[PDB]
RNA sequence: CCAAAACCAGCCUCUACUGAGCAAGAACGAGGUCAUGGUUUUGGCGGAAAUGGGGUGCCCCCACCCGUCUUGAAACACGGACCAAGGAGUCAAACAGACGCGCAAGGGAGAAGAUAUCAGUACUUCUCUCGUACUGAAAGGGAGAUUGUGGUGUGCACACUUGCCCAACAC
RNA sequence: AGUAGCUGGUUCACAUCGAAGUUUCCCUCAGGAUAGCUGGUGCUUGAAAAAGUAUUGUGCGGUAAAGCUUUAAAUGUGCAACUUGCCAAAGCAAGGUAUUAAGGCACCAAGUGGGCCUUCUUCGGUAAGCGGAGCAGGCGAUGCGGAAUGAACCGCUUAGGGAUAUGUGGCGUCAAAACUUAUGGGCUCACGAACAAUGGAUGACGCUCAAGCCCAAUUAGUGCCCAUUAUUCCUUUGGUAAGGGCGAGAAAGUGUAGCCCUUCCGAUGUAGAUGUGGCGUGGAGGUAAGGACGAAGCUGAUGGCGUGAGCCUCAGAUGGACCAGCCUCUAGUGCAGAUCU
């Protein structure tokens, strides 16, 4: 009966306990090149560029880096498909993912029961 | 010429399925003679024997396939469970043991002896081939389904599906799933486990019993 | 041919493939296009986008005739040339001529790689008809 | 009346189709357009370097 | 050619004769009156066939050396693995067909005479 | 031209005899082992 | 009793026969399922399946197609090779856009009168299925080719125009009634 | 050994003295035998088709073939063990008289001659 | 034709470990069976016999009147006495997709005419029409590449041990 | 022949697949359009862009519980396996030399758009066989077996049949099975055996060292019965499934009385879609044939054939003169139901 944009974010956009303030350094100094995977954990500090809802914690491959913002390709379920959308979003809202972090380290690296002697036992009756 | 020359192999595979099983035989009889020393010599240590885990189950679907929902059924398709008593030999990978705690109430299962996988191999064995749902009948029938020098032998498939195999899959993906008949003398309670006095679930070696009087 | 029919299919199916329920009616929306801007507007609007609306300045009474002005492309003047004729055309040469009002055509688009020369004879030319005939060393030469 | 009752399930009848690959309707166009302007330039001379590569193959070819 | 007027006649022609949805074929030159390519000898380039006449074994014959003249085209012979030897000078295939009508040819001839001899 | 070219009972295999003999071969050499 | 869930929805629509009422395409599909099966060659098993379809899905080839796709194949042929035949399974249509093309060797269900006089004008052969068949019994260097169906003007109607992304055409046989104001108008381009 | 005996009568023709004992398909959701309870009248259906080479063969163990003349019978001369000419209801007994000394002398059976 | 028995095949049924027990393995022997396959044998029946069908009755068993709209019909919901004849997706036209056919950068005619012999068939001029070019409100303008696929990506077949890639998608 | 978004009817068979009662929009709410679901047609090629599932790795979350509006589950959820910008600059950037499983795409189109129940979770309501949602499963559209009975409970889901064995449920009679089994334990005297008024309901009888209840069992300290289920066999049909082959037959074949054989998997189904050398009717172009030795029509314990629509034959102690087959064309073409005429 009143679904506009920010419908329901009471919880989601709010920030953890102690855990409030905008984003630091780290989150600036940042870079996103095109086809990295990142995180579209939306940062309510920040409010320009804020993504929709849906795409919080969603994971995607950015295909666009303008100056203050990371476009990022988003899958959303929408019916009997996944349409493949384009959210644009500013770099705090976009943490980079390491969603890969395993793999790489793999080609990274790619570059049964016997007599237990075991002596304390106690009964385990009640 | 040809037609010869399928004698020079239907003769060289028997002396090849001759020195498989022989070999077979003997890593069965040596391999549970070296698992009785140990379990022997722990109780003469004061001391048990943890024994290898079961690296092999013989899952058995046990209930019908109505009123099923879209987890259960899903898992049932990947372990090619279609049927009632269906049954197929999976290894126990955690990742498998999550999808056979996922549909428990739907399969008996347990640890297949070495003579249950004989039976089901020798008796209820059927290969895919080309598609089709092929009675094992020949070792010419296996040696052509699996391209492959270490499978040839129904003795091979047997050890596969048996000492849990580097060929496990290799094996038992190219056999169509066991279509096993009901339980002689009946089932206890499809619905409850079986610890619980019913059917599903893990029994253990147990299904060895279940699943004789199924084959 | 009322064989064919799947009139004559359904021929004991009692309801000709219009269903037991949402039975088949007359006309459940109105006749033509009726509803074009109301309970089919999201049929026209996802298909008929520019159906409904004015667009550019009128030209009452327009006569078709002082405007026919069909074209041929250079790429195609083949289709006039005769084969025969076509055969050896040196742009240095003698060239076939191909009067194009004859041919039903009035302008000359100068589309894909004519390389083999003809004076053409056409009311109309493109900027890159004229240029690309020159440049083969053929030649347009205006008519009406 | 609003129930979401047999959606899911006549949802996955033809599955949730699985998005489309990255190597497909990878459109640029409304990215940041001085980027994507410097790659046209680059493009541009990857076909004049292409073909003229495929000029060399063949005069490599008249022998 | 052949195969193409087989693809032509096939469907429907004088000769084919498909009642009760069996399918027969009305053909005077065809063996065993099947409606089949092997056997339409009224299409084929060659042909063979080995019909009764009076008593005597018949063994029309159609090489295709006539070509087309139907007054021509087809050359009989009067005459048991004999009248095999003919018609398989001619179509080779035709022969162990063209044996056994032969023979169910001498046999019907037999079993007639002892029939109208008996009609007394 | 063209021929040249052209491309050139037991059920029961764990107590039949015959069957389970056949499938595996060191089956009567296994089964002369198990007398005794 | 047992699960058939998306088993049917698996089940591939193939055309087994041809619908084709022309005697010669039965007599051509007689050759080449014939040939298809006993001859190894992959060839013969896409003549004889494009030989099954509908004349849709049959596209014509322009002369001027074969000229192009064949002397680019050729081009690159060690010397002393001839070039391939060109098989299409289709018509060949003449293409007054280029007059002069090679000595081609096109083999084809059906040549237009055009493209059969260019095609011999150059000197080329214009031979059949048939002794297609008899020269190439497998598809030995045949250049089995395809006319082109996406110019269609019957696939410039796919889909929706109204639509966004959409580019497709709307079915009218009024061009100026649909005509719109360029403010009103569908977004052109769309990512999907 | 024929699959069923019986015909597939149409529900309810015994109540009906027009309804002619020739199947319909039973519709309506709530017919008994479409719902195909089990005491109600069967369906035909792809199962009880006959046995195939056992299929259109006569008691006699021939195929009755049509026959209308005396040339007809030529037709079942070769394969006279396969086929028997039932000559045609509306032939004349002149005719018929005529097939049948001739359905004799070729060795030739008729199912009624 | 009805039986019965046999034979073969098939098929089915009926040690080990452990501390007397099992989570345990076969063997011998025997039985069953043709609504299993192949091998006959032996008897019974033979104007009738025999198998099958049909008819009528019974027996045991199963079985809610159909059509209908409806979540739900046996419904205390509607329509329903019998039978015969009749009775309901048609025709036109404009589009579209698909499929068949013809020709194909063209295709087609229509009206009409001229002829020969029959409202048909045969024949044709001149045109017209859809298409090969699109776009813009419009005035208007109007597309080849660096003797030839604009490039690139993925791409049958064939070729040669990678090339070319047809179509096709995408860029 | 006004119009009717409404009511009623809408006529052969068989085979192949088979829904929806939801989304957006509509003076829309008994209706449309739209999308989904479904069919058909393909196309394209064959672990392509497979997955209602895990595992592993990496995000997301703030519900139950907790807590006194904050920490925090489980079930979930995402993801993964040389040329030309920037920099001070040539370096960075950009483009170039586990299990299982055929993937994707297009086109056209229907029905549907009253749902219902139940599971669990809830919201509203005093409560309801109540209104509303979430999840999944069902009925609808579906029997069959079982709960005595029941749309949706239980089991199982379905071609025509036989053997075997089961599932839920049973085994005193009804009623198959403990011909009232146990060489089992307790408990019980009066009732006892999943989901206020016509006399009367553990289903009925009846049962009481049970024929009740809890428990365990299976011949006993040395089981049995019943499914449309499973398995197996036979047959059919389908496969746009896998192969082989080419005394009478051996057809290069989608489909027929299927060219033949072999093997395998499938089979339900309302609305709906589609197929069908599928049935059948009046007429036409053909072909072939029949008829006063009896055509059509009609009658029929006339059988025969076909899954079937139906065809065929027989017999008329029927008729009296026309007419079946086959391929092609055509349609005023198939009727138990319209308070139909
Ligand atoms: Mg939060
Ligand atoms: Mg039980
Ligand atoms: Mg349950
Ligand atoms: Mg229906
Ligand atoms: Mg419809
Ligand atoms: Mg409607
Ligand atoms: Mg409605
Ligand atoms: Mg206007
Ligand atoms: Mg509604
Ligand atoms: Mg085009
Ligand atoms: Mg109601
Ligand atoms: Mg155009
Ligand atoms: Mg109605
Ligand atoms: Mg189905
Ligand atoms: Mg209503
Ligand atoms: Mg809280
Ligand atoms: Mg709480
Ligand atoms: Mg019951
Ligand atoms: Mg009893
Ligand atoms: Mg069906
Ligand atoms: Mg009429
Ligand atoms: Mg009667
Ligand atoms: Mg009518």
């Amino acid at each position: 009966h009143s679904h506009g944009y920010k419908c329901g974010t009471r919880h989601l956009f709010a920030k953890k306990f102690r855990k409030h303030g905008v984003p630091s350094v780290s989150t600036i100094l940042t870079n996103f090149k095109v086809g990295d995977y990142v995180d579209v954990v939306a940062d309510s500090a920040v409010r320009a560029g804020m993504p929709h809802k849906y795409y919080h914690g969603r994971t995607g491959i950015v295909w666009n880096v303008t100056p203050r913002g990371v476009g990022v390709i988003v899958n959303k379920p929408v019916r009997n498909r996944t349409v493949r959308k384009r959210i644009c979003v500013r770099f705090e809202h976009v943490r980079k993912s390491r969603c890969q972090e395993a793999f790489k380290q793999k080609q990274k690296d790619f570059l049964n029961g016997g007599i237990v002697r075991a002596k304390r036992v106690e009964v385990l009756a009640r | 010429k040809a037609i010869a020359a399928n004698k020079a192999a239907r003769v060289a595979l028997k002396k090849a399925a001759y020195a498989r099983g022989l070999r077979y035989s003997r890593e069965y009889r040596s391999a549970e003679k070296k698992l009785v020393h140990l379990r022997r010599q722990a109780k003469s240590c004061g001391n048990y024997y943890l024994e290898a885990k079961p690296k092999v189950a013989v899952v058995t679907r046990i209930r019908g396939i109505a009123k099923v929902a879209p987890k259960q059924r899903k898992i049932l398709q990947l372990l090619r469970l279609r049927q009632i008593f269906n049954t197929v030999f999976v290894r126990l990978n955690k990742p498998m043991e999550n999808m056979l705690r996922a549909v428990e109430p739907y399969i008996a299962y347990g640890y297949p002896s070495l003579r249950t996988v004989r039976m089901m191999v020798y008796k209820r064995g059927h290969l895919k081939i080309n598609g089709q749902r092929v009675k094992i009948v020949n070792n010419q029938m296996i040696e052509s389904k699996y391209n492959n020098e270490n499978i040839v032998c129904a003795e091979d498939i047997v050890n596969q599906i048996y000492t849990g195999g580097k060929h496990f899959r290799e094996v038992t993906n190219g056999l169509w799933p066991f279509k096993l008949s009901p339980p002689a003398g009946g089932m206890r309670q499809k619905r409850r486990h079986f610890v619980e006095g019913g059917d599903y679930g893990n029994r253990d070696a147990l299904i060895n019993r279940f699943l004789a009087r199924m084959i | 041919p009322t064989r064919f029919k799947k009139t004559r299919h359904q021929r004991g199916s009692t309801f000709c493939g219009y269903g037991r329920v949402g039975k088949h009616r007359k006309h459940p929306s109105g006749r033509g296009n009726a509803g074009g801007q109301h309970h089919h507007r999201i049929n026209f609007d996802k298909y008929h986008p520019g159906y409904f609306g004015k667009c550019g300045m009128n030209h009452y009474h327009l006569k078709k005739n002082p405007l026919w002005k069909p074209t041929i492309n250079l790429n195609n003047l083949a289709k006039l040339i005769a084969k025969d004729e076509a055969l050896k055309a040196k742009k240095g040469e003698t060239l076939p001529v191909v009067d194009l009002l004859a041919n039903g055509y009035s302008k000359l688009l100068g589309n894909g790689h004519l390389q083999t020369p003809c004076i053409v004879k056409a009311r109309w030319v493109s900027k890159l008809a004229d240029k690309k005939i020159r440049k083969a060393g053929g030649a347009v030469v205006l008519q009406a | 009346n609003h129930t979401n009752h047999n959606q899911s399930r006549k949802n996955h009848r033809n599955g949730i189709k699985r998005a489309l690959p990255m190597y497909l309707h990878n459109s640029k166009r409304g990215s940041w357009l001085p980027a994507l302007i410097n790659a046209r330039r680059v493009r541009k001379n990857n076909q004049k370097a292409a073909v003229k590569a495929r000029r060399e193959r063949l005069a490599a070819h008249k022998a | 050619s052949t195969d193409l007027q087989w693809l032509l006649v096939r469907q429907n022609s004088k000769f084919l004769q498909k009642r009760n949805g069996i399918r027969l074929s009305s053909d005077p030159f065809n063996n065993n009156a099947n409606w089949t390519k092997r056997h339409a000898g009224f299409l084929n380039t060659k042909a063979a066939v080995v019909k009764t006449k009076g008593d005597r074994i018949l063994v029309t014959t159609k090489d295709g050396k006539a070509g087309n003249k139907p007054k021509s085209m087809y050359k009989k012979a009067v005459m048991a693995s004999v009248v095999s030897k003919a018609v398989a000078a001619v179509r080779p295939d035709l022969a162990s067909i063209a044996s056994r009508r032969a023979r169910k040819m001498a046999s019907t001839l037999e079993h007639m005479k002892k029939v109208r001899a008996a009609r007394k | 031209e063209v021929r040249r070219v052209l491309k050139p009972q037991p059920t029961n295999g764990f107590r039949n005899r015959r069957l389970r003999l056949r499938l595996n071969p060191f089956q009567k050499k296994e089964s002369a082992m198990v007398k005794g | 009793g047992v699960d058939l869930t998306g088993v049917q929805k698996k089940k591939r629509v193939v055309r087994h026969h041809t619908y084709s009422t022309n005697p010669y395409i039965k007599l051509l599909i007689k050759l080449y399922k014939f040939l298809a099966q006993r001859t190894n060659s992959a060839f013969n098993k896409l003549v004889h399946q494009r030989l099954l379809k509908s004349r849709s899905n049959r596209a014509p080839i322009s002369l001027s197609r074969i000229a192009v796709c064949m002397k680019r194949k050729s081009v690159w042929l060690e010397k002393g090779k001839k070039a391939p035949i060109a098989v299409i399974v289709g018509d060949v249509l003449d293409d007054v856009r280029m007059a002069r093309i090679p000595a081609l060797r096109v083999c084809a269900l059906r040549f237009s009168k055009s493209a059969r006089e260019r095609i011999t004008g150059a000197g080329g052969e214009c031979l059949t299925f048939d002794q297609l068949a008899m020269v190439a019994p497998t598809g030995k260097n045949t250049f089995l080719l395809r006319g082109r169906k996406s110019g269609r003007e019957s696939v410039k109607h796919f889909g929706a125009a109204g639509v966004p992304g959409s580019h497709a055409k709307p079915f009218t046989s009024n061009r100026g009634k649909e005509r719109q104001r360029s403010s009103a108008r569908r977004r052109a381009f769309r990512h999907k | 050994v024929k699959k069923r005996t019986k015909r597939f009568t149409r529900h309810k023709c015994e109540l009906f003295p027009q309804l002619s004992s020739s199947w319909r398909k039973p519709r309506g959701e709530d017919s008994p035998v479409r719902r195909r309870y089990k005491g109600q009248k069967a369906m035909p259906n792809k199962g009880y088709g006959s046995d195939r080479k056992t299929k259109y063969i006569t008691p006699s163990g021939f195929k009755n073939f049509p026959i209308h003349n005396v040339q007809d019978l030529y037709m079942l001369l070769m394969q006279n063990r396969k086929y028997a000419g039932v000559i045609s209801h509306t032939v004349g007994a002149k005719s018929r008289k005529a097939i049948v000394r001739k359905a004799h002398e070729l060795d030739v059976r008729l199912i009624n001659g």
